[PDB]
């Protein structure tokens, strides 16, 4: 890479980071959808 | 001919006890014997010649680590085809599963007449082609 | 760009976020919760338009093979700007 | 139509009496298997198993059917005496770390959807 | 032959082919039902169960045939026949350098004579023909499971089996052992449609019921 | 109390074993409805029936009782020992 | 090269997957764009076969150059589409290249 | 006889004169490659994909348009056939946009799929592509018309069965192009059915709109419960949520279409769910519980009223299930009153007899009458596919079409013979002239709208009208077999509740205020707290917080018709059972267990535990209720009208005007729909026009 160097884009990483699993900072997956189902919300006033 | 030397079995054939399948999933499944629908999306009929076994859905839900679709149905995904409504119906039959059986919808023949678009006293007559 | 809830956790780039009473984020405590910073819906919309002079013009992503399926837009209507289906890049007629 | 090719019974007399015949080899070999096997059932328990086992099929009245039900006892008795199965398979007859599921209306309808 | 991508036609082995197929069926009238050469050469002789024994013993033995070695002996499921059961034999012969392949058929509760005293290849296959479809074969020197666990309930091959099967297996620790529970799938796997509704090959168009 | 609530009629269209209930309803069943005109008797058909008279009385409890083949006579009197004695 | 993802949610990779390592799912965006809302690999479904990125027509899903991820968790190999992003962006650099060096016999 | 003999690549088929060759193809399994051609539009011509060889005639033959002649040999695998089909779609091809990855059609498109079997493998294309600009014509159809082929489809059925003329062809050559000109919507209540008949991704649904792929959809062929139609739907799933509504083609009832109610009200279910059992706390207000606390909670009640004290109302989504087993709960109390939303005079006949409340004529049978008269309804918004029924028969027919009522757009011209209710009267006696019409026509029909009927002088309406339909069966020359009389129903579980024995409207629960009432899904506010007991115990069944959640005591949750297997009976009283398409959310459980559940609760057990024994006590109340798919006809008219003559009830002087006068009215009717924000965009579009309703489309 000194002779032949990488193309820079904005998005690509300034700081390499090695394995962190085992740490802290590991990755936890996780669902990135939102909610499908709505719920009714029943009144808050004392009706009757 | 034949000449095995043959028995005589007069009972209706059932192969529940031989087939391994647990008990749950063979006295509360129903099944639906029918010929698909065309998808109307598209004209092709070709997806509508054969009939068709499937069971009825069961839960499905969300798994907790990455909300995938979870399921406890062995069944959900069991399709079967077959040539003939008496052929579906035979086995399931044999196998001790109760069915709804549907009968094939067949498109009815229409009338189509290009010269019906330029009609001189009728109203099929077109405004636009 | 990257915001967060009042229980403090970040919220991704689909909108998604444990709410306050789900008991789903303990699988970040003691850890992390991984989101990417660079929002694309952001970074599209910082490009600059690009004024061209016909009603029709092809976009195939740039790089060449490298980049989408070339397909050509429409510029004629004059109250927007024509975005690539593929890139979200945006083109203008310029006044011709 | 009704005339089939016979598994090895002509009739249902025959087909019952390979039943008792296996019946009888399960419940000689229990004891062995309790011993071989380190089993902390009963012997009682691993004979009331055996004797379970042969009444869900008690209703059955084909004897090409029965007689297929007896090779496959007759091939699970050779695994067991043999000791192709081991410990974990013997074990799988008895259920026991499956919950006990509910039978009655009420108690199925307060947990799911399911007949 | 000199369109690049198409593969070329070998009508001298069609021929011949269908030559021995007629001689077959001259020979064993009895057992006999259909014979047929694919448009890419391989022979087929469909026979009555009954003659499993004396067809395959006639092309081991047989100074015109010589097929004396099984490569293969398998089943097809197929739901919609009476007889859901297709048993194929395929075997080849060293001395003319030749295949034919015997099919034949049977149910659940039917047996099939067991091929071991003409071929003892088969005797292999057809504890796998019996472990994976159920189907019994009569007389054999011993017929168990060969690839599904021990005490494993059902047939997987079936087309009426689940793809997940019935039980899965977990280690208990309040047991120290191995056990067998109901099936669960964090994923269901996803049934894809894929069959397009256009017709492709109008050459193997059926007839309209 | 313990009286009908209801009464229901079920009979086909078209077999003959019915041909006495459709009688019944052609030419009597007008004066029955305006001899109980809160009594709800619900004529339902469909085809390939063995014809009944299902009659509810009070809390659920509910009598069946045949009509095949019998005669517009035979009906009336079934309908009478229905209203007229009540469980 | 703007930052904008490659991916527009055609499901071809889901579709060719071997394995059915692949989650999909998508809407539209505020801006209208076709983009995912979920793209999870499970990486212990997966084959490693390449079949998704051959699939792929915008080349917006690559199996990467890194073959040192091992990890001590099982959860730790189930791969969200935060993860997969941010691991294009941790890797573009060596990725660009290297389909630089091979697309002309694709 | 009449019959001519083709050949079929050389095999003979017996064909009526007048069939072209592309329909005797059918009859032995071949079929035609085709874009343009739709059998159920007036045939076009004009995209040339059924170029077929007759055998000796040196030029081909449109098949769709070519009728076939005595001794022709039609060769459809021919070499001049295929080359043809490969030219064709060579310049289809030509300037289509590379769009497949973003493209809705992907998958389950025609042009996809005939170029894979009848198209080249490449392209010999080495110029410029085309592009249109994209035309925005609602909220529920997005258009992105580079990729239209101009097949014209969508012109030809919003012409012909929609009866619109508002899409049309501008321009010429490579240039012409399909839109609307200005811009203009097109709002319909059938509008949506452009979206599949468009073979090509030009036309697709905004609501759908990137959400899903053909492949990976499971189908589930359910019943629609919009309306008393009962189309027949597809229910499209992914992972256990439902992505789309499809119809599913059923001759005798919807054909192949469905109203955009039944299209896009689907993401009503998506919000404002019912999904746990809810009781009051101290404060008066709705809490979340157990299904142990709140069944126990409703069989103290239960137990303790009894007779006239228990009453229940039924709502216009309620299958037959729930309903025979809350009859069965309510009359081990002893209590009959059974009550619907929906009401229908009960004076005469009343319930007695099916003919009475059925669309005896069938939706089928529409297609051969001769006159029509349509009496206080809009059948343009309550039956949408009854409607487009009545505008085929116009087309094709010549069917003559009268409106006692409000005058309303119904998309074909009719007479209107005024709104007043008095008219009927002179029909019957003989001084309106349309009367004359009417005894002449071979086949009369005459439909009274079940919204006409919700009127206090219901009784009086349905009265004349029957008396009106009598004299001209009875007293004319009408066939043997042909029913005249009809009603028009608009709510899916009315003619099931009716078949049961369910009071019709909720008359008896204002005469006698109940101290506990059953809400099964009753939120048209008929009944409110206003006019009951004050200490009155309401118990709320359903599926959507809507009407009747926020003003009951306990809440049960329910299961929406796509998460069960149901039985609903449409207005013709065809029974069809939906299936499940995905399970009830969260503790929701299905209608008829909840009531069974409570009834063991409450030591009141009902003899029924499965679906299968649900429904043979259906079978024991009304036997056509487990006929599915059957019509069973009704009779004795005579007898029903005898009856209806006793009473003589009076006509009002109000005039007839339907509940549902412009489009704006049929997107919102029910706790579904009104929870959709598909529904709620349609109302916005049609009252504001497209300026706050466009969004940004690229793809
Ligand atoms: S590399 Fe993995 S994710 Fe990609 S197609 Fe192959 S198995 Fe699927
Ligand atoms: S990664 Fe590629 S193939 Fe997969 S959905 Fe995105 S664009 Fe389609
Ligand atoms: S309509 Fe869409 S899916 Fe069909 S060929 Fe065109 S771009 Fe591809
Ligand atoms: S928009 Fe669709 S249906 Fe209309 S002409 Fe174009 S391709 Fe045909
Ligand atoms: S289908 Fe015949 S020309 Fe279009
Ligand atoms: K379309
Ligand atoms: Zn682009």
């Amino acid at each position: 890479p000194t002779v032949k160097p990488p193309t820079a884009r904005k998005f690509i990483w300034t700081n390499h980071k090695f394995n962190l699993s085992g740490t802290p900072q590991q990755y936890v997956p996780y669902s990135t959808t939102r909610k499908k189902i709505q719920e009714w919300v029943p009144p808050s006033t004392p009706y009757k | 001919t034949r000449d095995t030397q043959l028995i005589t079995v007069d009972e209706k054939l059932d192969i529940t006890t031989i087939t391994g399948v647990p008990e749950e999933h063979i006295k509360t499944r129903k099944a639906r014997i029918f010929v698909p629908a065309r998808n109307n999306m598209q004209s092709g009929v070709n997806n509508t010649k054969k009939w068709k076994m499937e069971f009825d859905t069961r839960e499905r839900w969300e798994n907790p680590l990455m909300g995938w679709a979870s399921t406890a149905d062995p069944l959900s995904n069991l399709v079967l085809t077959f040539s003939t409504k008496e052929d579906a119906v035979a086995f399931a039959e044999k196998n001790g599963w109760s069915y709804d059986v549907e009968e094939r919808k067949v498109p009815k023949p229409k009338s189509k007449s290009y010269g019906a678009n330029f009609s001189w006293n009728k109203r099929t007559r077109v405004s636009t082609k | 760009g990257v915001r967060t809830s009042p229980t403090g956790e970040k919220v991704t780039h689909t909108g998604q976020v444990y709410d306050d009473g789900d008991y789903r984020k303990v699988r970040f405590v003691g850890r992390q919760k991984e989101v990417n910073e660079n929002f694309a819906i952001d970074l599209i919309a910082e490009q600059p338009v690009s004024q061209v002079g016909s009603r029709v013009i092809s976009c195939d992503g740039g790089g060449g093979a490298l980049g989408h399926p070339r397909v050509y837009i429409n510029l004629d209507k004059e109250t927007k700007t024509g975005t690539c289906g593929y890139c979200g890049l945006q083109f203008r007629q310029q006044h011709h | 139509s009704t005339s089939v090719k016979p598994i090895f019974s002509r009739d249902m007399n025959e087909a019952k009496r390979r039943v008792r015949e296996l019946y009888r080899a399960w419940y000689r070999e229990v004891p062995n298997t309790v011993h071989l096997f380190q089993l902390d059932i009963s012997v009682k328990q691993g004979r009331d198993k055996v004797r379970e086992m042969f009444k869900k099929n008690a209703h059955i009245t084909d004897p090409r059917v029965v007689d297929l039900l007896v090779i496959k006892g007759k091939m699970e008795l050779e695994e067991t005496i043999k000791v192709w199965k081991q410990r974990t398979h013997v074990m799988r007859f008895f259920h026991e770390t499956e919950a006990p599921r509910p039978k009655d209306f009420l108690s199925k309808f307060y947990v799911g959807h399911d007949p | 032959d000199t369109r690049p991508t198409v593969r070329p036609r070998n009508d001298v082995a069609h021929k011949q082919l269908s030559a021995f197929g007629e001689y077959v069926a001259e020979i064993l009238p009895k057992y006999v039902q259909q014979v047929q050469v694919s448009c890419f050469n391989e022979l087929e002789i469909c026979i009555h169960p009954d003659g499993v024994i004396p067809v395959l013993t006639f092309l081991r033995d047989h100074s015109n045939a010589q097929f004396k070695s099984l490569a293969d002996l398998t089943a097809v499921d197929i739901p919609t026949r009476q007889n859901r059961f297709e048993i194929v034999y395929n075997l080849l012969s060293l001395r003319f350098n030749s295949r034919i392949r015997v099919k034949t058929y049977t149910d659940e509760l039917t047996p099939i004579e067991s091929s071991v005293p003409v071929y003892k290849a088969a005797n292999w296959y057809e504890r796998e023909i019996w472990d994976m479809f159920g189907v019994f074969f009569a007389n054999h020197p011993d017929l168990r499971r060969i690839l599904t666990d021990y005490g494993f309930e059902g047939h997987p091959f079936r087309k009426d089996f689940p793809l997940s099967g019935y039980v899965e297996l977990r280690y208990d620790d309040e047991v120290k052992r191995v056990v067998a529970e109901p099936v669960e799938l964090a994923q269901e796997f996803r049934k894809f449609d894929l069959n397009s509704p256009w017709e492709a090959f109008p050459a193997y168009r059926q007839p309209p019921e | 109390k313990l009286g009908l609530r209801e009464i229901r009629i079920h009979l086909c269209q078209r077999s003959p074993g019915s041909q006495g209930v459709r009688d019944f309803i052609e030419k009597r069943y007008v004066e029955l409805k305006k001899a109980n005109p809160d009594l709800p008797i619900l004529i339902r058909e469909c085809s390939d029936v063995q014809p009944k008279l299902w009659a509810r009385y009070a809390f659920g409890q509910e009598k069946n009782v045949s009509l095949n083949n019998f005669s517009a006579d035979q009906v009336t009197r079934a309908l009478e020992n229905v209203l007229s004695s009540k469980a | 090269p703007s930052g904008e993802e490659r991916c527009i949610a055609c499901k071809l990779c889901e579709a060719v997957c071997p394995a059915q390592a692949i989650t999909i799912e998508a809407e539209p965006r505020a801006d209208g764009s076709r983009r995912t809302t979920r793209y999870d690999i499970d990486m212990t479904k997966c084959i490693y076969c390449g079949f998704c990125q051959e699939a792929c027509p915008v080349d917006a899903i690559v199996e990467g150059p890194n073959f040192e991820f091992s990890t001590e968790t099982h959860e730790e190999l189930l791969y969200n589409k935060e993860k997969l992003l941010n691991n294009g962006d941790k890797w573009e650099a060596e990725i660009a290249a290297n389909i630089q060096a091979d697309y002309l016999y694709r | 006889s009449n019959l001519i003999e083709v050949f079929v690549d050389g095999q003979s088929v017996m064909v009526e004169p007048g069939t072209t060759v592309l329909q005797a193809c059918e009859k032995v399994g071949m079929q035609i490659p085709r874009f343009c051609y739709h059998e159920r539009l007036s045939v076009a011509g004009n995209c040339r994909m059924c170029l077929v060889e007759i055998e000796k005639a040196p030029k081909v033959v449109a098949a769709c348009a070519m009728p076939v002649m005595k001794g022709w040999n039609i060769l459809t695998n021919s070499e001049k056939t295929k080359k043809a089909r490969e030219g064709v779609m060579e310049f289809l091809l030509a300037n289509h946009p590379l769009d497949c990855p973003i493209c809705d059609q992907g998958g389950e498109c025609d042009l996809q799929d005939q170029s894979m079997m009848f198209g080249s493998d490449r392209s010999r294309f080495l110029e410029g592509k085309r592009a249109v600009e994209d035309k925005n014509i609602g909220p529920l159809v997005k258009t992105i018309m580079t990729r239209c082929i101009q097949c014209t489809r969508c012109i030809r059925f919003a012409s012909e069965i929609a009866g619109v003329d508002d899409l049309g062809t501008t321009g010429r050559g490579n240039d012409m192009q399909v839109g609307t000109y200005i811009e203009k919507m097109f709002m319909s209540e059938l509008s949506g059915n452009i979206i599949d008949i468009c073979p090509v991704g030009a036309l697709t649904s905004k609501p759908y709109a990137f959400t899903a792929r053909p492949w990976e959809t499971r189908k589930t062929e359910s019943i629609d419960v919009m309306d008393a139609v009962g189309s027949n739907i597809v229910v499209s799933t992914r992972t256990g949520e439902v992505m789309r509504i499809l119809p599913r083609m059923h001759e005798d009832i919807n054909e192949e279409w469905i109203s955009d109610k039944t299209r896009f009200a689907y993401d009503g279910l998506k919000r404002q769910r019912l999904t746990e059992p809810m009781v009051r706390n101290e404060k008066g207000l709705l809490t979340h519980t157990t299904w142990e606390d709140a069944l126990s909670r409703v069989a103290g009640m239960l137990q303790s009223f009894q007779g006239n004290d228990v009453a229940a109302i039924a709502g216009g989504l309620v299958d037959a299930e729930a309903l025979i087993a809350l009859k069965d709960l309510l009359n081990r109390v002893d209590s009959d009153t059974l009550c619907t939303e929906e009401v229908f005079p009960t004076a005469g006949a009343g319930t007695d007899l099916r003919s009475n409340y059925l669309l005896n004529t069938t939706i089928a049978g529409v297609e051969e009458a001769d006159v029509v008269l349509l009496v206080g309804t809009n059948p343009r918004f309550e039956a949408p596919l009854f409607n487009a029924r009545i505008r085929k028969s116009w087309l094709h027919n010549d069917l003559k079409v009268a409106l006692i009522g409000s005058p309303v757009d119904l998309t074909y011209r009719y007479d209107h013979l005024g709104d007043s209710p008095k008219i009927l009267q002179d029909i019957a006696s003989g001084s309106h002239p349309f009367s004359q019409v009417l005894q002449e026509a071979k086949k009369p029909m005459v439909i009274l709208g079940s919204s006409a009927l919700q009127r206090n002088d219901g009784a009086a309406i349905l009265a004349a009208v029957s008396n009106i339909a009598q004299k001209i069966r009875t007293s004319s020359g009408v066939t043997g077999d042909w029913k005249v009389m009809n009603i028009l129903h608009r709510i899916a579980s009315q003619v099931a509740a009716l078949d049961l024995g369910y009071k019709p409207g909720v008359e008896a629960i204002q005469k006698n205020p109940p101290k506990m009432l059953f809400l099964l899904g009753a939120d048209g506010g008929c009944i409110t707290r206003q006019d009951l007991p004050k200490d009155c115990f309401i118990v709320y069944q359903g599926h959507h917080g809507d009407v009747g959640a926020p003003i009951a005591d306990v809440i049960l949750p329910g299961a929406a018709y796509t998460e069960k297997s149901a039985t609903y009976v449409n207005t013709e009283g065809r029974a069809q059972q939906t299936k499940v398409a995905v399970t009830p959310p969260g503790l929701a459980r299905e209608d008829w267990k909840i009531i069974r559940a409570l009834s063991e609760i409450a030591g009141m057990t009902l003899p029924y535990d499965t679906l299968d024994q649900v429904r043979n006590r259906l079978e024991e109340v009304s036997p056509n209720l487990v006929r599915y798919d059957d019509v069973e006809g009704a009779n004795y008219f005579q007898q029903a009208s005898e009856l209806s003559k006793l009473v003589n009830q009076q006509l009002l002087a109000d005039p007839l005007v339907p509940p549902q006068l412009t489009i704006k009215d049929f997107y919102m009717t029910d706790s579904i729909s009104r929870a959709s924000q598909t529904m709620a965009k349609c109302v916005k579009a049609v009252t504001e026009g497209a300026h706050a309703v466009e969004e940004p489309s690229i793809c």
